[PDB]
C-alpha cells in the first residue's frame, strides 16, 4: 500500500515530465545561425 | 507374528498421518507462496 502511494507519486512526476517533454517538443541552432551568417557574408561578397 | 503384524500396521498408520500433515503443510506453503508472489509483483509494478 505504501508502494502504491509511492507509485502514484511517481506517476504524477512522470506525467509532469511528459508534459514538460511535450511542451519542449511543441547547440545546433547556433551552428545553423553561424552557417546562415557565413552564407550571408558570401552573398554580400557576391553582391 | 502378531507383534510383527501390529508393528507393520502401526507404521502404515504413522506414515499415512505424516503424509496428511505433509499435504496440509504443502497447502499452507502454496498459500504463502501465492501471497509472496503477489507482494513481489506489487513491488515490481510499484
Amino acid at each position: 500500500k505504501k508502494q502504491i502511494l509511492q507509485a502514484k507519486r511517481i506517476r504524477k512526476n512522470r506525467q509532469e515530465y511528459d508534459a514538460l517533454a511535450k511542451v519542449i517538443q511543441h547547440h545546433e541552432t547556433l551552428k545553423e545561425l553561424e552557417a546562415l551568417g557565413k552564407e550571408l557574408e558570401h552573398l554580400s561578397h557576391i553582391k | 507374528k502378531k507383534l510383527n503384524r501390529l508393528a507393520h500396521i502401526r507404521l502404515k498408520k504413522g506414515r499415512d498421518q505424516t503424509h496428511e500433515a505433509k499435504q496440509k503443510v504443502d497447502a499452507y506453503h502454496l498459500q504463502l507462496q501465492n501471497l509472496l508472489y503477489e507482494v513481489m509483483h506489487l513491488q515490481k509494478e510499484i
